[PDB]
């Protein structure tokens, strides 16, 4: 049976864990103070993993051996990401009476 | 007294990258 | 016409002539290749000593350069040439009359672009050789598709896909089967330099006016749009150390770099190389390091470093401006006077009509 | 590098490791109220009761607070050290203590927040870990003893030699000194970053800006002498000065107008530029004594502007805004005050946009330049615009009463236009 | 040249031989340095004795 | 008339403007301590002009 509230209350006292802190700092905020073109071959293609160090790196499993295009490709895509790690700027931003950004516009233009 | 500027010196430390000769494969 | 007393031994003194370079990897050091009129030269990265040249003369001057671990790839007038340590491995005889302009090495393929929108493609003959020797294919570029070939590149994590850029748009290509897959949206202006990302799937195009077009390919949409005024953008490259640093080298002489994640422009370097004499044409960040190389067409090759920075916590905002570090180069017009120096014969004087003596 | 010079590197990022008792006695000594012994002496049960009471004291004041007493200042607070804990979650710390100081900076002149802040000095070992966000939160109260105590306690960074030489004395530092702190660059560009954040978090006080404005006019009044310099300066203060702007207090908004005021009469700017800033200033104005500054610094930004074009039109939509936040007898009203800056060009450029523009309030052109004496080319360029607006609108009484005012007033300088094209 | 390494028994002070000179005996942990010496002769091996006072 | 003679009577119709030298600015840092935003703006366009 799991314990109640005020075990658990008196648990973290006694123990003195610090998980409670953490996630608090954790969540702490001072907020308040698809694709267009598909590749036949690239679904219909086997390609073999285990020739050297580079696909012996991609491989998952101890007993798959080839493995075909798709999975092949996000696998790909993974160890990039392993390797060069993602930026927020890529993640996030598109460019989509007059506003308040003119002046820094203008400043960002002129040299 | 300001601010000093000494340019300490520099590295070239060790790097990763990727490989397009894995990037490619063959028919089946 | 031949000599009977003397034979030519090599051209000293020369690192450039404005021939885009290229950077080539081994283990995790790094090395620089460069042209000279009818030869080519190998550089050391963190000594710039001079490490190799070729040994045969080319029946006309270097074009194309690149670069994969150990070969480096040269294309004059219409032959290719894949050399290994300045010795001449392979010829690589293309069937054409046309002129050959740029270049590309990707996994089984050797991709290489004429002037008369024809892209060769060579195909490695088994995977354990080391170069592609058999040809294979010859794809062409249609007018009604893009006007003419700019330059020829690969992203990250496409099978047997070929990014052409060309005059008005960007294509994806399949070279597998051979079918051109995908193609993009006119632009307005005339592009003229491409580079990928260290990202997924994003391709960088630098045109005429002012403008850094930050493309997607997976979409198709192009995702920013950086300006720079009164110029005409000559290379692109991005920083990978971990920062979201960018930079544009123009013509005129110029140097900006930018930060991404901030919208912003860090600094500017002013006349690193002189406009009058082909301007910037190729800058490159070495990858992952806070090296940053350049080279002109007014025969100089500098490479200089950012400084980390002199915060403690706030850092990636107080970023210091670069400062000035290696630096190989020598006469910019043909020079005027020479004369040696010692019974050792060592030192050789000369003075040019750029107003120097080396 | 030498041996001695990496093992100084291994020093400094061994700061704040209590090894040894002789370590531990020192890194507990330094702290901000109590002297040396006192300080070496008493325990961290007792700091912590004297900090919860002085919390509560600070929450009864504003209830911002809450929040550090749920995390900051509990149990686990006591209990735990930066020296143990892996880098993400003492990076999250940082953010915490962060907004602590951000949230304390504007009570620093009392007791209680003293002493929660001795709590945060004396585990957190804040003073010797991120020392920038206390020396740049506490900056402005550059005369107080509280002051001197950090002063004596604090390790600097090496953007701060100027107190790096002021540290453990008897006398203040003087605002000269603080004028080359600021007149570094690298430091402005740090202060442009904490001040964006704390504006994005929304909590400034009158004096802090007061500083801050006061620190930045001085800095180009120095700079006055480097052109190359003001324009290697010039993105910093006017992307703080947009920032400034963005926010929504009457004290933000005034602060940078001062700023834009000066930078614009140290340095003839870009027609173009001095637009695009009077765009956002029309485009945030909201109070009443805002209006009134933002007028007064538009007029002088129009006024120092000089060159080819200087008598140019407001483009459409920027004569729009600027009319629809600036009625027209409001305007006529600050025209009839006493003080009376200069005004020529801008209320000429205005005229002839209402010319060009609007098609009916003649009848005020008129009284405005009734009540200004204004300079001949001006009165030329009145004139051409007019005989445009003439030859092309089917004509009028008013247009009539206006050129019998200028036939009172130069005449023969409405005969030589006419001369130029007409009759 | 090439450098060897005698950690004292207490944990607290690393004693460096390089293989030419090179001789330091440090703190290493708050980065006090206590003794340095650059001997020509080469120097072969080294260790503390019995505290950090004394080595040989 | 010409276009040199608009020149001379925009030229001599420029007026007179002050300028701002090294240590014009030390007055604000005497009274800084406890007054309001928009006063301290009168004395900053007071001491530009």
């Amino acid at each position: 049976p799991p314990p109640d509230e005020e075990e658990q209350l008196l648990a973290k006292f006694v123990f003195g864990d610090t998980t409670d802190l953490q996630e608090n700092l954790a969540k702490f905020n001072a907020d308040f103070i698809e694709a267009a073109w598909i590749d036949s071959d690239d679904e219909k293609i086997k390609v073999p993993i285990l020739v050297t160090n580079k696909t012996k790196k991609l491989r998952t499993s101890y007993n798959e051996s080839k493995i075909n295009g798709v999975h092949y490709i996000n696998r790909l895509r993974s160890q990039f990401e392993k390797i060069y790690p993602r930026p927020k700027w890529v993640d996030d931003e598109s460019d989509s009476n007059g506003d308040i950004n003119a002046l820094t516009k203008i400043l960002s233009t002129t040299y | 007294p300001k601010v000093v500027r000494e340019a300490k010196k520099v590295e070239m430390t060790e790097a990763r990258a990727y490989n397009a000769d894995a990037d490619t494969a063959k028919a089946a | 016409k031949n000599s009977k007393i003397f034979s030519p031994f090599r051209i000293i003194g020369n690192v450039s002539n404005g021939v885009p370079f290229a950077t080539g990897t081994l283990g995790s050091t790094f090395y620089i290749v460069t042209c000279v009129g009818k030869t080519f030269q190998i550089y050391d990265a963190n000594t710039l000593h001079l490490l190799f040249v070729s040994e045969k003369e080319t029946p006309s001057s270097i074009v194309a350069l690149s670069a994969h671990f150990h070969y480096v790839y040269a294309a004059y007038e219409n032959k290719v040439g894949i050399y290994k340590r300045g010795i001449e491995e392979h010829l690589l005889e293309l069937e054409t009359d046309a002129n050959v302009e740029h270049l590309c090495i990707f996994g089984d393929y050797l991709c290489a672009s004429t002037d008369d929108n024809s892209i060769f493609i060579y195909k490695k003959s088994d995977p354990q050789d080391k170069y592609p020797s058999e040809f294979y294919t010859k794809l062409t570029v249609t007018e009604i598709q893009g006007g003419e070939i700019v330059s020829l590149q690969h992203l990250a994590t496409y099978l047997n896909k070929l990014t052409v850029v060309t005059k008005s748009n960007v294509l994806l290509f399949n070279v597998r089967t051979g079918k051109l897959v995908f193609t993009s949206n006119e632009f307005p202006d005339q592009i003229t330099t491409a580079e990928p990302a260290p990202v997924l799937d994003i391709i960088a195009l630098g045109t005429v006016t002012g403008e850094v077009i930050m493309f997607n390919m997976r979409k198709g949409k192009r995702i920013r749009t950086i300006k720079i005024p009164q110029s005409r953008i000559s290379s692109l490259s991005f920083r990978t150390d971990g920062s979201s640093h960018l930079s544009v080298g123009t013509s005129s002489g110029d140097l900006i770099f930018y930060d991404l994640d901030r919208r912003s422009r860090i600094h500017v370097l002013k006349n690193i190389h002189r406009e009058s004499y082909g301007g910037v044409t190729q800058a490159t960040f070495l990858n992952g390091q806070p090296i940053i190389v350049t080279s002109g067409g007014d025969n100089s090759l500098k490479e200089y470093v950012f400084d980390p920075s002199l915060s403690q916590g706030s850092g990636d905002v107080v970023v210091q401006p670069p400062r000035y570090l290696r630096s190989r180069g020598g006469h910019s017009q043909p020079p005027s006077y020479i004369a040696f120096a010692d019974s050792q014969s060592h030192f050789m004087l000369s003075a040019s009509k750029d107003r120097s003596l080396w | 590098s030498s041996l001695s010079d990496q093992l100084a590197q291994v020093a400094s990022n061994n700061a704040t490791v209590a090894l040894d008792r002789k370590r531990r006695q020192k890194l507990h000594s330094a702290s901000l109220i109590y002297n040396s012994k006192t300080a070496a002496t008493q325990d961290y049960d007792f700091i912590f009761e004297n900090a919860s009471k002085a919390l509560e004291e600070l929450s009864q004041i504003e209830p911002k607070f809450a929040i550090f007493s749920r995390t900051l200042f509990s149990e686990s607070s006591i209990s735990l050290d930066r020296n143990v804990q892996t880098k993400e979650e003492i990076k999250d710390l940082d953010n915490a203590i962060n907004a602590y100081l951000l949230l304390a900076s504007s009570k620093w002149y009392l007791a209680p927040t003293l002493h929660a802040t001795e709590w945060l000095v004396r585990r957190f070992q804040i003073h010797v870990k991120n020392t920038e966000m206390l020396l740049l939160s506490t900056l402005n109260y550059y005369q107080t003893p509280v002051f001197k105590r950090i002063l004596s306690i604090i390790k600097l960074p090496p953007l701060f030699n100027c107190l790096s030489n002021f540290v453990r004395s008897e006398k203040p530092p003087t605002a000269l000194t603080m004028i080359k702190l600021f007149n570094d660059m690298d430091f402005l560009k740090l202060y442009t970053s904490y001040l964006d954040q704390c504006i994005k978090h929304n909590a400034t006080y009158t004096n802090q800006l007061l500083f801050t404005t006061c620190c930045f006019i001085n800095v180009v009044a120095f700079n006055s002498n480097n052109d190359e310099k003001l324009n290697q300066l010039v993105p910093i203060l006017l992307e703080i000065s947009a920032k400034l702007l963005a926010s929504k207090s009457k004290d933000c908004q005034i602060a940078a107008h001062t700023i834009l005021v000066v930078f614009a009469t140290a340095l003839p700017l870009k027609k173009t530029i001095i637009l695009a800033a009077m765009e956002t200033i029309l485009s945030n104005l909201d109070a009443k004594e805002a209006k009134h500054s933002a007028l007064l610094t538009i007029c002088k930004l129009f006024q120092t502007l000089k060159g080819q074009g200087n008598v140019d039109q407001l483009p459409s939509k920027i004569f729009k805004l600027f009319d629809s936040k600036f009625d027209t007898v409001s305007i006529l009203t600050f025209l009839d005050k006493e003080d009376k800056p200069v005004c020529d060009k801008f209320i000429t450029s205005y005229t002839r946009s209402i010319a060009r523009y609007d098609r009916s309030k003649l009848n005020i052109i008129l009284s405005l330049l009734k009540k200004i004496r204004l300079e001949r080319y001006e009165v030329r360029l009145i004139i051409t615009d007019l005989i445009y607006l003439s030859e092309i609108l089917e004509d009028k009484s008013q247009l009539v009463e206006l050129f019998e005012y200028f036939i009172s007033i130069n005449e023969d300088l409405v005969l030589k236009c006419l001369k130029s094209l007409g009759l | 040249g090439p450098y060897h390494i005698k950690y004292a028994k207490n944990g607290t002070h690393l004693l460096i031989t390089g293989r030419k000179g090179h001789v330091a005996s440090m703190d290493w942990r708050k980065g006090q340095l206590r003794a340095e010496l650059f001997l020509n002769e080469t120097c072969h091996s080294a260790t503390y004795l019995q505290n950090e006072q004394y080595f040989a | 008339e010409d276009e040199e003679d608009i020149a001379l009577e925009f030229i001599n119709g420029e007026k007179k403007d002050k300028l701002v030298n090294m240590n014009s600015f030390t007055s604000m840092f005497d009274n800084i301590q406890n007054v309001q935003m928009d006063t301290f703006f009168d004395r900053v366009m007071k001491v530009l002009t």
